[PDB]
């Protein structure tokens, strides 16, 4: 739902959809708690559409659970058709199985397990016979469609463009994201639930609107209005169509391209389930430890990422749980990815690793295609025994620590230090270097010969004062080229990054 | 104002002989003499326009400069305007185009 | 039920709803519409319609074919009765993610997967996107995703041995399938093979056991409730703009939600060649949702 | 026995280059200006072998062998009150005349040309001047 | 007269470096600032069928269009009945099914002794007031590379009296494309192609391609 | 009015060693040189159509502009409609198509006993104060090499006066290229070219080129 956008203005719709789905999950949790007469204390985790509650085991609770399930699925079928579907599960457990003198680590997990199996079963079998018979009724003669999500329901004209009611709502909501307060009204705004709509309104107007629930985004101060506090990663430096031009520096250096980073923490679910059972023979497995692990993950990925994005030309579209999605200038994007993982390694003491994919794209490219290619690169990185980074291609997949220690600050720094002092011919020799790097497997010994020749001819072409530093670089690059394929690929990536930095066009 | 081209055409007659130079790439197998520059096809001696331009510029630099002229790019208005100057946007392309001089009276010499 | 129609592709674009997306395999509705259009443009539309309306006619979704008939992952059978393991939760989640990532099994090991064995995907095709422009007003820039196959991977479909269907297939192999057919994407070469002896005994249309649909089929109202009350399934939208020669303007043909493959059911059912034409327009749009099942253990 | 095979000529060029003669200051006496004509002839013969049959390239191989023999003994350097022949020892150590004798088809010609290219690349790699 | 399909097999042989270009995801990492479009798998230069179709349509728009073609939708009946037209009844889908073009002499190129299948052309621009040279690099599918060109024209009962005019249109498109460039910076010596072994064969159905081949080749 | 395409076919015969030049990164394994560009298939020197187009446009900008041009996009109507401007809507597609000029008489050169199609010219630079000779060597094409030159001119909606003017401009461009140097160090005797067997044949459409051929043979 978030990433399927096909037209210009995808930026504002994208961020508005991300915030709107986060608020829809928050509203699901809040309304379910209100129907049970509980509060946010019973809420263990909300993030990425995944949420956990601890409730009283009674027939009344089960009946309200199934009733709210049916009501919210009916609302989602009415508004979003089959695009969004909520699935509820619940597993009965006793007090005994959450202690440490009485919990069985199997039982500990079993508590959560049942609910996962029931949710998966309800996800497999979605709708009954009435629902699909109604959805298949057809009978509509339509010549035009929505141009963003290709919906046919309730098309309206906007900016000479046909959009559905939900697209019009996200159009309106994108201008209202800048406010801090979001209200739940009965009819005004984007439909967030059964007879309930979300609307972002500024503080000074809050007294003039009738609401039932108020959310405050990224605020730790108890204000004059009794509200519920939610946290999202929503740093925005500029509009998305400008990041292609923003990559260039004041001197005109830098490729006119943008980048998208998708990052994921490996085995976060296994971390939740059995990360604490390895020590103490499974005695450290209580709901308290899972709850503080959830809170620490939320603290790192919902507020701290905003500081990691500070002063950088990027926008964090989606940051919740383990998935991070940001779009920006490529230099600031890669920078931000490196800093985020370094600080994640320092935060988790090296227990949880990260896999990142950084796709490089041109200006005006569709956002769905962006997300798809960057997710493919992220999966390719996930394939390299995890803890890996995939830069611009599945070919350049590296262990992440190797990427920081060897690619960025070791090879790229030396390449910068050298070629910043060189004229046009030396800078042009980078392309021959890259071509020799790519062709090594076919003609190994002839290629090492050719590379030796090219390095020493540039030796002989360098001035007498600058000869010795060239001898150092030639020895170092020959060592990289003849050592192994890993250093070969690392040097190739460093050369590619450097030629991206200096490009005048 | 209007565009025109004037072609100074002359015949260079060698009062004494001429050793332009070049390296031993067309030197005969067994010859130890210092070779003169030659056409790669006919192997007749030629006078490259580079030598004419260099010697003319060096000679005129002692007459139309009244300065030091440490380097070729430092030459005056009157010389950089004709022979070109790499460090002046108004005189990067000079108005003088020299041409390689090739033998013409080979039949008469024979 | 009779043949093992294989089609070698080199470049194809089967849209998933947007022009910038391209699926690996096409659904049965696409190939049925292609055949109907080929029969209409050749002249013998009524013969193909009569053959399709008969219960002997069969068609399945495109499945990969690489040195052996491959098949859809059965939805709902990683069942814990054969998946109970004593490994730690890290390995449990790793194998669950591997199973969820799997999309096509090989016929040689389908029962093996039903026994609890774990398998991985295989290099079939690369989904690449190429950007093109319109230099007539110099203000256009579109992107098309393709599915260039390699590793000698073809696609196969299961249809009856009939002279009409074979002729339409041979005419279709130089017309392309899906996407920008008059731009390069979609072409294929046809071959006709016999069903292997390990498949024909299970490729079925009627028992009462558990049968994987091998087609994006939509049951009639008589047995839909019995289909979903004890069934595992997936839902796919067959929406789109109806290609037609009798309108100057494109019309959105009616949306349809169909059971994908492989949806497992407790029994067989009957499909539908459903009319999804917008109101008041003489010639209709036919959507083929008719089951071809696979018997399981 | 073939002196130049597809899997050893680069290693042979290395061994030849590392074994060349030297003076007291540790500089190569051979320079690329001495073997420039041979390099140009080898390159021209290489790009003429791509589209032209060997049966009408015997004159070029003959001239190339004549030039190698000539440049072996033409140039010399006077050091330490004795005369050195750099191209002569390069030919003797690299077995250039032996690879030239065995040139019989197109593949051997191109292999010899690539061997000469490896020889000059390696000579420049180890401090060979111009 | 009944269904037929006619296939115009040919071998495009680049006489000058081709620069169809279009680096997006795979070719985008080319480090050249203008990479040619390649195959995602074998990294082989490719002439996409869209380039051939667009160039042929734009070339025939100057011969078989009596009115000025303000838009491709307003093209003449002859062009719109072959290349297609989105905004009409009869001509919604064209009669021409282009195919991509793949390298077919890669082994021959290896035999010649090439190391890469795409050279790098270095160019520059000279300012007029000043004279500083700004250099640049652009990839080029090297010459003497052959691509399999395969275009199919469909013959339908209703569209039968127009077969000869259509055949003349394909002839005039293929031999105009042989005179104009094929993609790239063609006005600076680029994309010069030649259709060798230009042969038309009926494939599905039956037709007298024997009268077409003699007027196709040679003249 | 109608559509026609005319092919100017000639042989660019050099008279001094042309040196168009390439990049040291992609040069051969040989010694220090400023190499010409070569075809990757045969390694023979070529004359790209970009060099001819640039030199012809620069030379015709001194004759057909009536005002100095800061940029190529600021040229006159004639040069715009012939060569092409990206900033002009009606002249986006130039009507002049240049082609790369590959080596033509390699058989004749081989018959003349030549052994290489590129020579090495050795020069030096001597300081005006110290008179020290710093040497150099650069690469040149052989003097009497010929190259196939093909230039295609397209006739669309162009009046007879317009096509005659374009023919005159093309003739003046070829004459100016003869009187100037093709790309390289031509101020020192490089790139002097002459067009041999210059003629125009209508390859497409029907257009009369008898008088155009007569004036092409006369003016040359």
């Amino acid at each position: 739902f978030i990433y399927n956008i096909a037209t210009s203005g995808a930026a504002k719709q994208l961020k508005a959809r991300s915030l709107y789905l986060d608020f829809m999950s928050e509203y699901i949790a809040d309304s379910l708690l209100d129907k049970l007469g509980l509060n946010r204390a019973n809420l263990l985790y909300v993030g990425g559409g995944h949420a956990y509650f601890v409730l009283a085991n009674t027939e009344k609770t089960v009946e309200t659970l199934v009733q709210f399930e049916k009501d919210f699925n009916q609302f989602l079928l009415a508004n979003f058709q089959t695009r969004l579907y909520v699935a509820f599960g619940w597993g009965s457990f006793a007090a005994k199985d959450i202690m440490s003198e009485l919990n069985s680590p199997e039982s500990y997990r079993q508590i959560y397990q049942k609910a996962s199996r029931m949710i998966s079963e309800k996800k497999i079998s979605r709708y009954d016979y009435r629902t699909l018979m109604l959805l298949n009724r057809g009978g509509k003669s339509s010549e035009r469609e929505c141009e963003i999500c290709h919906s046919v329901e309730n098309l309206v004209s906007y900016h000479d463009q046909k959009v559905c009611d939900i697209c019009r709502g996200l159009y309106q909501f994108s201008k209202e994201i800048a406010h801090d307060h979001f209200i739940i009204t009965e009819n005004e705004g984007l439909p967030i639930g059964p007879n309930a709509c979300l609307k972002g309104v500024a503080f000074e107007k809050l007294s003039q609107e009738s609401f039932s629930r108020v959310y405050v985004k990224n605020d730790y101060k108890a204000g004059t209005i009794k509200a519920t506090h939610v946290f999202v990663g929503d740093y925005q430096c500029d509009e998305i169509h400008k990041y292609a031009a923003l990559s260039k520096n004041e001197d005109g250096l830098g490729i006119k391209r943008l980048a998208v980073v998708r990052l994921d923490v490996d085995d976060l679910g296994a971390a939740f389930m059995a990360g604490f059972s390895r020590q103490g023979n499974g005695q450290y497995s209580t709901l308290s430890r899972s709850a503080t692990f959830s809170r620490s993950m939320s603290l790192f990925f919902k507020v701290y990422i905003n500081q990691f994005a500070s002063d950088k030309k990027l926008s964090i579209i989606y940051a919740g749980g383990d998935d991070v999605f940001a779009i920006g200038s490529w230099q600031d994007i890669i920078a931000f990815t490196v800093e985020l993982r370094q600080n994640f390694i320092k935060w988790t003491n090296g227990k949880l690793t990260l896999s990142a994919g950084i796709g490089l794209f041109a200006d005006k490219t569709p956002i769905s295609l962006m997300a798809h290619q960057t997710g493919e690169l992220e999966e390719a990185a996930k394939g390299n025994e995890k803890d890996s980074i995939s830069l611009f291609s599945s070919d350049y997949t590296f262990k992440f620590d190797r990427f920081i220690t060897n690619v960025y600050d070791d090879k790229l720094e030396q390449i910068r230090y050298f070629f910043n002092h060189q004229d046009e011919r030396g800078k042009n020799f980078i392309y021959k270097l890259i071509e020799l790097l790519r062709n090594y497997e076919s003609e190994e010994k002839m290629n090492v010969a050719r590379l030796a020749y090219y390095l020493t001819r540039l030796e002989e072409l360098t001035d007498k004062d600058e000869r010795d530093k060239f001898k150092q670089f030639k020895k170092l690059f020959f060592k990289w080229y003849t050592n192994n394929e890993s250093d070969r690929k690392e040097a190739e990536l460093a050369l590619l990054l450097y030629v991206y930095e200096i490009r005048k066009d | 104002m209007t565009f025109a081209k004037i072609k100074f055409s002359a015949q260079i007659r060698l009062e004494t002989g001429l050793h332009i130079g070049g390296s031993d790439a067309f030197a005969a197998i067994g010859a130890i003499d210092s070779p003169v520059i030659k056409d790669p096809i006919t192997n007749l001696p030629i006078i490259p326009g580079s030598s004419l331009k260099g010697k003319m510029r060096t000679l005129l630099a002692k007459v139309y400069n009244e300065k030091v002229a440490e380097k070729p790019s430092d030459d005056s208005d009157i010389l950089s305007r004709l022979f070109g100057n790499s460090k002046d946007k108004r005189f990067k392309m000079g108005r003088l185009i020299f041409r390689d001089a090739f033998l013409s009276n080979a039949d008469e010499l024979d | 039920t009779y043949k093992l129609y294989i089609m070698t592709f080199q470049n194809a674009h089967f849209g998933s709803g947007t022009l910038d997306s391209s699926k690996l395999t096409f659904s049965a509705d696409r190939i049925f519409s292609a055949l109907v259009l080929e029969a209409l443009k050749m002249g013998k539309l009524d013969a193909f319609l009569a053959e399709a309306n008969q219960d002997k006619f069969t068609l399945t979704d495109a499945f990969p074919f690489q040195f052996g008939p491959f098949l859809p992952k059965p939805i709902g059978y990683p069942k814990h009765d054969q998946i109970d393991q004593s490994v730690d939760v890290k390995e449990v989640r790793r194998q669950a993610k591997l199973s969820k990532k799997l999309q096509f099994l090989a016929l040689e090991n389908v029962d093996d997967y039903l026994n609890g064995e774990l398998f991985e995907n295989e290099e079939h095709a690369v989904i690449d996107t190429v950007t093109k422009n319109q230099p007539h007003k110099d203000d256009n820039l579109y992107q098309v995703a393709t599915t260039r196959f390699s590793n000698d991977t073809s696609l196969y479909v299961i249809a009856n041995e009939s002279d009409l269907l074979n002729e339409l297939m041979s005419s279709l192999q130089y017309s392309g399938l899906g996407g920008k057919r008059s731009s390069g994407f979609g072409r294929f070469e046809l071959d006709i093979q016999n069903i292997p002896l390990e498949l024909s005994d299970r490729l079925t249309k009627n028992h009462s056991d558990k049968v994987m649909s091998l087609t994006t089929a939509l049951p009639v109202d008589a047995d839909l409730e019995e289909a979903m009350e004890d069934g595992h399934y997936l839902l796919t939208k067959s929406s789109g703009f109806a290609f037609s020669h009798a309108t100057n303007e494109n019309y959105r043909k009616q949306d349809l939600y169909k059971f994908a493959s492989g949806s497992t059911f407790s029994k067989t059912f009957e499909g539908q060649i459903v009319d999804v034409r917008p109101l008041d327009f003489p010639h209709a749009v036919l959507n083929y949702a008719k089951p071809l099942f696979f018997k399981l253990e | 026995m073939a002196i130049l095979t597809d899997e050893n000529y680069v290693d042979k060029a290395e061994r030849a280059i590392s074994l060349l003669e030297k003076d007291n200051k540790g500089n190569y006496l051979l320079t690329t200006s001495q073997i420039r004509k041979l390099l140009s002839l080898c390159s021209s013969l290489y790009d003429r072998s791509k589209e032209r049959k060997f049966d009408e390239l015997i004159n070029d191989v003959s001239y190339l062998r004549v030039q190698f023999v000539y440049q072996s003994g033409r140039n010399s350097v006077r050091v330490n009150r004795q005369t050195f022949f750099p191209v002569k020892d390069l030919v003797e150590k690299g077995q250039i005349l032996e690879a030239l004798k065995e040139i019989k088809d197109r593949e051997t010609l191109q292999r010899f040309c690539r061997y000469m290219e490896a020889l000059v690349a390696y000579f420049k790699f180890y401090g060979g001047k111009d | 007269m009944t269904f037929a399909k006619i296939k115009f097999s040919a071998q495009i042989r680049l006489e000058t470096g081709l620069h169809i270009g279009g680096s997006d995801a795979f070719a985008a990492i080319g480090a050249i600032d203008s990479p040619v479009i390649k195959d995602p798998i074998t990294n082989l230069p490719i002439i996409p069928g869209s380039s051939l179709k667009g160039k042929m349509r734009t070339l025939l728009a100057k011969v078989y269009n009596e009115k000025v073609a303000e838009k491709p939708s307003d093209d003449s009946d002859i062009l719109s009945r072959l290349f297609g037209n989105s905004k009409d009844k009869r001509f919604k889908m064209g009669r021409l099914i282009f195919r991509d073009a793949f390298l077919s002499n890669a082994d021959e190129l290896d035999s010649l002794g090439v190391r890469s299948y795409t050279e790098v052309k270095f160019e520059n621009t000279i300012d007029r007031i000043t004279a500083e040279a700004n250099p640049r690099q652009i990839e080029r599918a090297i010459r003497n590379s052959t691509f399999d060109f395969e275009l199919i024209y469909e013959i339908t009962d209703e569209n039968e009296n127009q077969v000869e005019e259509d055949f003349k249109v394909i002839r005039d498109g293929l031999k105009l494309l042989e005179l104009d460039y094929l993609g790239g910076s063609g006005s600076r010596g680029y994309g010069k192609v030649a259709f060798e072994n230009l042969k038309a064969t009926t494939v599905f159905g039956n037709y007298d391609v024997k009268t077409l081949n003699e007027l196709l080749t040679a003249e």
